[PDB]
């Protein structure tokens, strides 16, 4: 009933915890909970929808006013208009949402498998001893760019080299 | 990085279910408004009959 | 003017919360099925940390929360009148869930 | 009854009176030792101050404070607590090192950043060089005491033996000692560790003196307090005694009325 | 080791031939646990 | 709910409260207001009790509030003192214990 919605909702609350931001997500959840909690309290509040003209008409001596308000109740048996009012806007918003959802989903699925491939590539070929430094130049011309820039600069100090590889010095 | 990615992955599909469900629930509350108005009218009718 | 040690103040802190838990306004009876959770929370010290002022808020809200999700749980407490393993675990998880939020 | 509830309360007040009497006497006993110690301590300090005076040394800022670890000391704890807060308006960032549970709690509430080091177990015993020294050593290791170019220590100076005034003094810093106007009239080595040593040595020696002053103020204050306690308790005895006496007569009267009523019937 | 800590340990040792007063011994035995206080917080009350 | 010795206004509010919470529809309210006779007050718990016994006899389970039982004692005190029975402790006749116990 309401419990299917609310179990799935709260399961999503602790799932939404996983993602970041929810400053106005929670206001949406609050609204759906609020009004859902209102309608159940309404439905529990409920009186019978027509007079008990069994007891309370046979008490009354002032006849045919019970028949009046009976006819007034049976008149207003048609309550008022109701429809799916969000039926164009709910489909539009969810469509837009769905587009975004599929976009994120496809993106992360792609990225996941890319990360698997990279993880596998570092595992199946891990250079940490040898592999030509010429090959490191071949896989990255960033090497030659920096080397050329350093030679052009006329600086043979490489900063960063010193902070994780010592310097042999006699001073 | 895979860990970050995995969180987003599972969320991305499943959230659409709740998105729909929550709005669907709000539709049910519209129909509940009609209930409230029935309840009200009846309660009032009973009250007057008691006053008589 | 006795300067209490922390162990005594664990008791004291726990104790204070129980006192706030008991209070009930005149002409406001409660359903026993929903008095069992409140005591579970208190006795299992989940309220001990919770700030003294907002215990009443916690009580109100907790009941609302139990009405929302664990309304199945409440029905069982009505039906079986002794807490089963499943109920104790369900109740423990639920209570834990509501300590923050 | 009235009679019994009066009587049990009157007994309670009596027991309280006896305890406050007892405490007051015991306080006098303790006070003699406390004061004796304070003389010796003060003499010892004065020699170090002799150097500092001639040196004219002139003192982030550190705050160290000293009070009892336990109540029934009087208002030592809270008069110092208030005066720390006052001098914490004179520096909005200082690290307060609290030697004493009573000062610890009060300051800990007001700024829950500043409390950086705190001790516990000092106050129970009369001050000892060993304790002061270890705290000084810990002040150096944990807090890096020399780094602070200001240090000030708080204690309660026992102005008169019926009074205690919360007091502070400035502990001199090693940077200061170096550059102090006189430091050259005094002669010592160029391979001297004299700043790094003399600072440390007076870190404890001054601190012990402060503890001796504080402890003496604690014991003095409790003697005053327990005396005043005895007076207040006495008043309560007199008040419950009159109540007891009246109530006793009243019980007799109430019994008599029942008897008369019976006799009449 | 701190210079004054150095002197302290020496003083404690120096009360050891022996003839000594209880008050000396009390003066040479510590009775405290320093409660380090983090920023509110407080690392363990290590025996001083 | 048995109400002995209470002012008409308290009682009237009480019956109103019970109707307000719509809990009047299974209650019996036995009343002996403050004005009402000390003999009627003395008799009032005991006649409430019999009404209760009708439930008890029927096998029905019910609950009887005797508020205030203290006012029964005042009533019996008056009753005895004008029957000129020798007055007990605090002028409550001694068989007040018997009255309450039975």
């Amino acid at each position: 009933a309401k419990s299917a919605a609310n179990k799935l909702d709260w399961a999503k609350v602790i799932s939404s915890l996983r993602i970041t931001g929810s400053t106005a997500t929670q206001l949406s959840s609050f609204k759906k909970r609020n009004d859902e909690a209102r309608r159940q309290l309404l439905e529990l509040q409920s009186q019978p929808t027509e007079v008990d003209f069994s007891h309370y008409r046979s008490v009354l001596k002032n006849t045919s006013v019970i028949d009046k308000i009976e006819s007034y109740v049976k008149q207003y048996k048609p309550v008022k208009i109701d429809a799916s009012k969000q039926l164009q806007v709910i489909e539009s918003f969810e469509k837009h949402a769905m587009t975004n959802a599929k976009e994120t989903e496809s993106l992360v699925s792609k990225e996941l498998k890319d990360l698997q491939s990279t993880l596998d590539n570092i595992q199946s070929a891990r250079p940490f001893d040898e592999l030509t430094v010429d090959d490191l130049t071949k896989i990255k011309p960033e090497i030659d760019a920096k080397v050329e820039e350093m030679v052009k600069k006329g600086k043979w100090d490489v900063p960063g080299y010193k902070d994780r590889f010592g310097n042999l010095n006699v001073m | 990085r895979i860990d970050s990615v995995s969180q987003l992955q599972n969320v991305a599909e499943t959230t659409k279910v709740l998105f729909d469900v929550s709005k669907e629930t709000v539709e049910l509350e519209s129909e509940a408004f009609e209930l409230k108005q029935k309840v009200e009218l009846a309660h009032e009718a009973k009250a007057v009959l008691d006053s008589w | 003017g006795s300067d209490l040690d922390a162990s005594t103040k664990q008791t004291l802190v726990r104790g204070e919360r129980l006192t706030q838990l008991l209070k009930q306004n005149q002409y406001s009876p409660l359903a026993t099925e929903e008095q069992v959770p409140l005591i579970y929370a208190g006795v299992n010290g989940h309220l001990d940390g919770i700030e003294l002022s907002r215990i009443g808020e916690f009580e109100s809200s907790f009941l609302s929360y139990l009405k929302s999700n664990h309304n199945e749980l409440l029905t069982e407490i009505r039906e079986k009148g002794e807490l089963s393993k499943e109920l104790l675990a369900s109740l423990k998880s639920a209570t834990e869930s509501f300590v923050a939020t | 009854a009235t009679l019994k509830e009066v009587e049990m309360r009157l007994k309670s007040i009596k027991n309280i009176e006896k305890i406050t009497k007892t405490m007051k006497i015991v306080a006098s006993t303790r006070l003699s030792k406390a004061e004796k110690a304070k003389i010796s301590a003060k003499k010892m300090d004065e020699a170090e101050q002799l150097f500092y005076k001639n040196a004219e040394t002139k003192n982030k800022e550190l705050i160290v404070a000293i009070t009892s670890d336990k109540g029934l000391c009087g208002s030592i704890h809270s008069q110092l607590a208030k005066a720390v807060r006052r001098h914490l308006n004179d520096q909005p960032n200082a690290d307060i090192v609290t030697i004493g549970d009573k000062i610890k709690m009060q300051l800990l509430r007001t700024h829950p950043n500043n409390i950086k080091l705190s001790i516990n177990g000092i106050g129970k015993d009369a001050p000892t060089f060993q304790e002061s020294a270890l705290i000084a050593d810990k002040l150096l290791s944990v807090m890096k005491a020399g780094t602070y170019p200001k240090i000030s220590i708080f204690y309660n100076d026992p102005v008169s033996s019926l009074s205690f005034e919360p007091s502070e003094k400035p502990i001199f810093n090693a940077k200061t000692i170096e550059q102090s106007p006189s430091f050259g009239k005094f002669e010592i080595d160029t391979d001297a560790n004299v700043p790094r040593d003399l600072f440390e040595y007076t870190l404890a020696n001054q601190m012990l003196t402060a503890m001796a002053q504080g402890y003496a103020a604690e014991i003095s204050a409790r003697r005053n307090a327990m005396d005043n306690a005895s007076k207040n308790a006495g008043d309560m005895i007199n008040r419950y005694s009159i109540l007891y006496n009246r109530t006793r007569q009243a019980v007799i009267t109430n019994e008599l009325v029942d008897i008369i009523t019976g006799a009449s019937s | 080791i701190s210079y004054a800590a150095y002197l302290n340990v020496a003083a404690q040792a120096i009360r050891s031939t022996e003839l000594q007063t209880a008050s000396v011994l009390n003066r040479s035995q510590t009775d405290a646990f320093y409660t380090q206080y983090k920023n509110a917080s407080e690392p363990t009350p290590i025996t001083k | 709910y048995v109400a002995v010795g209470q002012k008409r206004s308290t009682v009237a509010q009480l019956v109103q409260t019970l109707e307000q919470h719509d809990a009047m529809k299974y209650s019996i309210i036995v009343a002996a207001t403050a004005s009402e006779a000390a003999p009627l007050q003395y008799l009032a718990p005991f006649t409430a009790a019999s009404i209760g016994e009708w439930f008890r006899d029927n096998g029905k389970h019910a609950l009887i509030v005797y508020d205030d039982l203290s006012k029964q004692a005042v009533a019996y005190r008056q009753l005895s003192l004008l029957l000129r029975r020798p007055p007990g402790r605090e002028a409550y006749p001694g068989d007040v214990f018997y009255l309450h116990s039975r």
